[PDB]
C-alpha cells in the first residue's frame, strides 16, 4: 500500500554560522559496545545512516544507563548545533487553560509517538547532525552516522513535528466537525459528544487516516494528568501542591500562584525577597487543605466575572457561568507606585480579567463589581485621564470601592482662604511650612530633615488641620498639585496619607494654584515667612 | 508583473512581534477573509521555518458593516528600507475626499525573498489548535513599500484625470488617496464618482475640510468684575503664555493681588492693570515668532480630556512651537465611552497631520497604557496606525487650553 510522504521542512543554519565541529569524548569499551548495538538497529530502521569521511561536522554522543536495567540509552548532545540552527516559529508558547475546554461525552487517547521517527529531516541539513561512535581502543576509525529524521533534542524537532502532525490531521478535523483533536506528548486526545459507537467508529477512521501517512496506532484513563492539572470528564483541578527556619532558601514556594487559578482567596503579598533570608509576619492561607474543582465551558451560557477587594492592594476574582460553579478564579496585585486609589486598581483588574477571558473563551465577560454606578460615573466624568470598563453591574459585597473626597471646581463663598508655602535649605535640610489667611490667621512651623517638596506638602496639611469644614487653599507647589490632582486614596508617604485623611474629613476643599515669585500677595507674604 | 527587489535596512532582522488576543468574532471574520485571499493567491500558508510575525486584527470601516483585515506593519515599516513630494495645496483646498485604494496593491507581486517578513498569524481561542500562519504574495495593505512600489502604476492610471482636471490636487498616503477641490460637493462627488470610474477601469464606495486658525489663539476673559480667583487664574495663564510669547507682563496685574484676600472678593482693576492686560491681548493676537516645520524631526501630538466630550490637542516639534492646535467637541459613537472618543480623536488628528505634512505624529495619550492597549482596536477604523506613548501625570496646562 503506497504511503504518502511527509514533506520535508527546509532548514538552514543561522547566517554566517557553520555547522558543529565538536570533539567526540573518550568512551569506555562497554559504552561503545552499547552504542554500536543501538545505532545498528536505528540504521536498520532508517533513523540514521552511516556516512563517509567527507563530512567534517561532528556532534558528541554519550551513553547513559537507563535505571541500571542492564541496558544503555543513546544520547546525542546537539547543544552546539542548536546554537547554530535558525530560529523557528514555536507554537507551544501558550497552553490551553482547562476552563476553556468544552465538556465531552467520550474522549479517547491514541499513541502516535511512533510518528516522531516517521518525520523526515531536510536532506541538505542532515550532514550537520553527524556524530562518531569511538572505536574500541581508538585503533580504527570511529563509526560515522547522520540523521535522516528529526533528532531528539534538536532545536527544530518540536516545531517541525507539531506542524507536520497538524498538516496530517487537517482533512480529518475539517470533514468531521463533530469531533475535537488535541495533541499532548506522544498521544492524541480525541473527544466527541456522539454515541459511544459512532465515537469509536470515527477513531477507527482516524487510525485509517493516519495509516495513509504510514503512522500506525497501537491497539490512559480519566483523570488525565496534564500540565499540572487533573482533567476529569465533568470537572478539572490543579494537581496536588506541597510546601521551619529554612524557608530562607527561596520564595519559589509561593507556587500558590499556580493554585490561585481555582482555589479562592490565595494571597502572595508576603513579598519576602522583595540566598538566605529571614521570614516573619505571615499567614498560612491553608485553604489548600480542602479540595476545589472548576467547571468546563458551556458556550450557550453567559460568562460572568466578580471581583472583590481583599485589602493591601490585593484583589480576588471568580469567573463563572452559573452561580457557585466557577470555571476559574484568580488574583490581581496593585502595581508598584507611590500613590494610588481603589478605583484605578479595580479598573486595572477589570482590564486584566478582560484580556485573560479573551484568551481563554474568546469574549469579554460580564462584570459584577463592588462599586456603585453613581460612584463610577462621578469618577470617569471628572478624571483627567480617559478610562472605561466594559458592561458591568453593581454587587453589594463589602468592602465597597468608593470615592473618599472630591475637590471643588470653584472657590467657596464664605470659606476662609489659606495661602500656604514651604521651603527648605538643601544643605542644612532645615525648612519652614506655613500659611497666612484672609482672617489674619497665621502659622509658621520650623522643620528638620526636610526638602522643598515635603515642606510644600506640610503647609497644605497645616491649612487643612487648622481650617473649618469648608476651606480655600492657594499653593504655588506644582508638585503638590500633581499629587492631589491624581486623586490618591492611599500613599507610601505618610505626609500624603495625612493630607488624604484631612481631605476625607472636610465638606468642601478648593485647591487653587498660582505661579511662585510673581507677586501674588498671599503667596508673597507666606513665601517670605517660610524662606527665612 | 516584474517584482521590485526590496530588502530590509542594514543590520536589522525581520519583525518578530507577538500576536495579541482576539475575540471569537474577529477570528471567525479573519478566517473567512484569509481563506478567500488564499484562493485568490494573495496569501499562502507557511511553515515553521518562518520565525517572523506581524500582528493582525479586524475592523469595520466607517459606514460599513463588513469586517476588514488590518495588519499592524509598524515594526516592519520601521525596518523596511527607505524607498527612493508633499502637496502644500492639499491643506489650502476647500474640500478633500479620502479614498481607499488599497485593493489596487493586490495585483502587484511581492519580491520573492521579502515575502517571509510579511508573516502573520490568525490566533486560536485558548491555544487549542496551532495558529494559522500565512505570508503575503502580493503587495500588502498597510506596508510602506506598497505605495512606493505601486507609485509608477498609480501615476499612469491618474494622468488622464489629472490632465482633464488640473485644479484637483491628488495625494496618496498608504492605502488612502486624498483628492482636494474648491468646487461644490455635488460636482465634487461627481468628479469623485468619475475618479472611481477610472479606478474601476483599473475603488471602494470621507468628506473633510480645513478650519480657520492653524494655531488657535490664546484668549483671555473680558469681565466687568474680577475676583481674586479670576485674577490668580489670569496671572497663571499669562505666565504660561509668556513661555510662548515674548513681552507678556504680569507685574501690574499681580500687584492687585497684594495682601491676603478672600478668593471670592471682587478686586477693581487699576489703570496700570487694564493697560497691561490690553498689551497682552495685542501680543496674543500676533503669530508666534520663528515657527518652522522641519521634515527631519518628528511631529508630536498632545491630547487633553476637557470633559463633556471635549478634547484639545496641539501638534508641535519643539515645545511651545505649535504648528497646529485644535479642539474636538463631539464624538457620536461615545457619550459614555472615553476611550472610543480618544481613539476617534487620534484618528482625526492623524488625518489632519497627513494632509498638512504627509506623515503621522507621535501621540502623548491621556490614558493608562493597559486601558488603551485593551480597547483601542475595538474602535479603530483607519488603515494606518501611528505611534503613541502615555501620560501618567496630570498636566497643569489643561486649564490653559480650556
Ligand atoms: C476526561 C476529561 C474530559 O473529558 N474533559 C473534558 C475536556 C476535554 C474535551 C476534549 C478532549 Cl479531547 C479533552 O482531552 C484532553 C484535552 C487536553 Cl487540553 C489535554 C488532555 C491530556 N492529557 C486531554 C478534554
Amino acid at each position: 500500500v503506497p504511503i504518502s510522504p511527509i514533506e520535508t521542512v527546509p532548514v538552514k543554519l543561522k547566517p554566517g554560522m557553520d555547522g558543529p565541529k565538536v570533539k567526540q569524548w573518550p568512551l569506555t569499551e562497554e559504552k561503545i559496545k552499547a552504542l554500536v548495538e543501538i545505532c545498528t538497529e536505528m540504521e536498520k530502521e532508517g533513523k540514521i545512516s552511516k556516512i563517509g569521511p567527507e563530512n567534517p561536522y561532528n556532534t558528541p554522543v554519550f551513553a547513559i544507563k537507563k535505571k541500571d536495567s542492564t541496558k544503555w540509552r543513546k544520547l546525542v548532545d546537539f547543544r552546539e548545533l542548536n546554537k547554530r540552527t535558525q530560529d523557528f516559529w514555536e507554537v507551544q508558547l501558550g497552553i490551553p487553560h482547562p476552563a476553556g475546554l468544552k465538556k465531552k461525552k467520550s474522549v479517547t487517547v491514541l499513541d502516535v509517538g511512533d510518528a516522531y521517527f516517521s518525520v523526515p529531516l531536510d536532506e541538505d541539513f542532515r550532514k550537520y547532525t553527524a556524530f562518531t561512535i569511538p572505536s574500541i581502543n581508538n585503533e580504527t576509525p570511529g563509526i560515522r552516522y547522520q540523521y535522516n529524521v528529526l533528532p531528539q533534542g534538536w532545536k527544530g524537532s518540536p516545531a517541525i513535528f507539531q506542524s507536520s502532525m497538524t498538516k496530517i490531521l487537517e482533512p480529518f478535523a475539517a470533514q468531521n466537525p463533530d469531533i475535537v483533536i488535541y495533541q499532548y506528548m506522544d498521544d492524541l486526545y480525541v473527544g466527541s459528544d456522539l454515541e459511544i459507537g459512532q465515537h469509536r467508529t470515527k477513531i477507527e477512521e482516524l487510525r485509517q487516516h493516519l495509516l495513509r501517512w504510514g503512522l500506525t496506532t497501537p491497539d490512559k484513563e480519566p483523570p488525565f494528568l496534564w500540565m499540572g492539572y487533573e482533567l476529569h470528564p465533568d470537572k478539572w483541578t490543579v494537581q496536588p501542591i506541597v510546601l521551619k527556619d529554612s524557608w530562607t532558601v527561596n520564595d519559589i514556594q509561593g507556587k500558590l500562584n499556580w493554585a490561585s487559578q481555582i482555589y479562592p482567596g490565595i494571597k502572595v503579598r508576603q513579598l519576602s525577597k522583595l540566598e538566605e533570608a529571614e521570614l516573619e509576619l505571615a499567614e498560612n492561607r491553608e485553604i489548600l487543605k480542602e479540595p476545589v474543582h472548576g467547571v468546563y465551558y458551556d458556550p450557550s451560557k453567559d460568562l460572568i466575572a466578580e471581583i472583590q477587594k481583599q485589602g493591601q492592594g490585593q484583589w480576588t476574582y471568580q469567573i463563572y457561568q452559573e452561580p457557585f460553579k466557577n470555571l476559574k478564579t484568580g488574583k490581581y496585585a496593585r502595581m508598584r507606585g507611590a500613590h494610588t486609589n481603589d478605583v484605578k486598581q479595580l479598573t486595572e483588574a477589570v482590564q486584566k480579567i478582560t484580556t485573560e477571558s479573551i484568551v481563554i473563551w474568546g469574549k469579554t465577560p460580564k462584570f459584577k463589581l463592588p462599586i456603585q454606578k453613581e460612584t463610577w460615573e462621578t469618577w470617569w466624568t471628572e478624571y483627567w485621564q480617559a478610562t472605561w470598563i466594559p458592561e458591568w453591574e453593581f454587587v453589594n459585597t463589602p468592602p465597597l470601592v468608593k470615592l473618599w473626597y472630591q475637590l471643588e471646581k470653584e472657590p467657596i463663598v464664605g470659606a476662609e482662604t489659606f495661602y500656604v508655602d514651604g521651603a527648605a535649605n538643601r544643605e542644612t535640610k532645615l525648612g519652614k511650612a506655613g500659611y497666612v489667611t484672609n482672617k489674619g490667621r497665621q502659622k509658621v512651623v520650623p522643620l528638620t530633615n526636610t526638602t522643598n517638596q515635603k515642606t510644600e506638602l506640610q503647609a497644605i496639611y497645616l491649612a487643612l488641620q487648622d481650617s473649618g469644614l469648608e476651606v480655600n487653599i492657594v499653593t504655588d507647589s506644582q508638585y503638590a498639585l500633581g499629587i492631589i490632582q491624581a486623586q490618591p486614596d492611599k500613599s507610601e508617604s505618610e505626609l500624603v496619607n495625612q493630607i488624604i485623611e484631612q481631605l476625607i474629613k472636610k465638606e468642601k476643599v478648593y485647591l487653587a494654584w498660582v505661579p511662585a515669585h510673581k507677586g501674588i500677595g498671599g503667596n508673597e507674604q507666606v513665601d517670605k515667612l517660610v524662606s527665612a | 508583473i516584474e517584482t521590485v527587489p526590496v530588502k530590509l535596512k542594514p543590520g536589522m532582522d525581520g519583525p518578530k512581534v507577538k500576536q495579541w488576543p482576539l475575540t471569537e468574532e474577529k477570528i471567525k471574520a479573519l478566517v473567512e477573509i484569509c481563506t478567500e485571499m488564499e484562493k485568490e493567491g494573495k496569501i499562502s500558508k507557511i511553515g515553521p521555518e518562518n520565525p517572523y510575525n506581524t500582528p493582525v486584527f479586524a475592523i469595520k470601516k466607517k459606514d460599513s458593516t463588513k469586517w476588514r483585515k488590518l495588519v499592524d506593519f509598524r515594526e516592519l515599516n520601521k525596518r523596511t528600507q527607505d524607498f527612493w513630494p508633499h502637496p502644500a495645496g492639499l491643506k489650502k483646498k476647500k474640500s478633500v475626499t479620502v479614498l481607499d485604494v488599497g485593493d489596487a496593491y493586490f495585483s502587484v507581486p511581492l519580491d520573492e525573498d521579502f515575502r517571509k517578513y510579511t508573516a502573520f498569524t490568525i490566533p486560536s481561542i485558548n491555544n487549542e489548535t496551532p495558529g494559522i500562519r500565512y505570508q503575503y504574495n502580493v503587495l500588502p495593505q498597510g506596508w510602506k513599500g506598497s505605495p512606493a512600489i505601486f507609485q509608477s502604476s498609480m501615476t499612469k492610471i491618474l494622468e488622464p484625470f489629472k490632465k482633464q482636471n488640473p485644479d484637483i490636487v491628488i495625494y496618496q498616503y498608504m492605502d488612502d488617496l486624498y483628492v482636494g477641490s474648491d468646487l461644490e460637493i455635488g460636482q465634487h462627488r461627481t468628479k469623485i464618482e468619475e475618479l472611481r470610474q477610472h479606478l474601476l477601469r483599473w475603488f471602494l464606495w470621507y468628506e473633510l475640510h480645513p478650519d480657520k486658525w492653524t494655531v488657535q489663539p490664546i484668549v483671555l476673559p473680558e469681565k466687568d468684575s474680577w475676583t481674586v480667583n479670576d485674577i490668580q487664574k489670569l496671572v497663571g495663564k499669562l505666565n504660561w503664555a509668556s513661555q510662548i510669547y515674548p513681552g507678556i507682563k504680569v507685574r501690574q496685574l499681580s500687584k492687585l493681588l497684594r495682601g491676603t484676600k478672600a478668593l471670592t472678593e471682587v478686586i477693581p482693576l487699576t489703570e496700570e492693570a487694564e493697560l497691561e492686560l490690553a498689551e497682552n491681548r495685542e501680543i496674543l493676537k500676533e503669530p508666534v515668532h520663528g515657527v518652522y516645520y522641519d521634515p527631519s524631526k518628528d511631529l508630536i501630538a498632545e491630547i487633553q480630556k476637557q470633559g463633556q466630550g471635549q478634547w484639545t490637542y496641539q501638534i508641535y516639534q519643539e515645545p511651545f512651537k505649535n504648528l497646529k492646535t485644535g479642539k474636538y467637541a463631539r464624538m457620536r459613537g461615545a457619550h459614555t465611552n472615553d476611550v472610543k472618543q480618544l481613539t476617534e480623536a487620534v484618528q482625526k488628528i492623524t488625518t489632519e497631520s497627513i494632509v498638512i505634512w504627509g506623515k503621522t505624529p507621535k501621540f502623548k495619550l491621556p490614558i493608562q497604557k493597559e486601558t488603551w492597549e485593551t480597547w483601542w482596536t475595538e474602535y479603530w477604523q483607519a488603515t494606518w496606525i501611528p505611534e503613541w506613548e502615555f501620560v501618567n501625570t496630570p498636566p497643569l496646562v489643561k486649564l490653559w487650553y480650556q
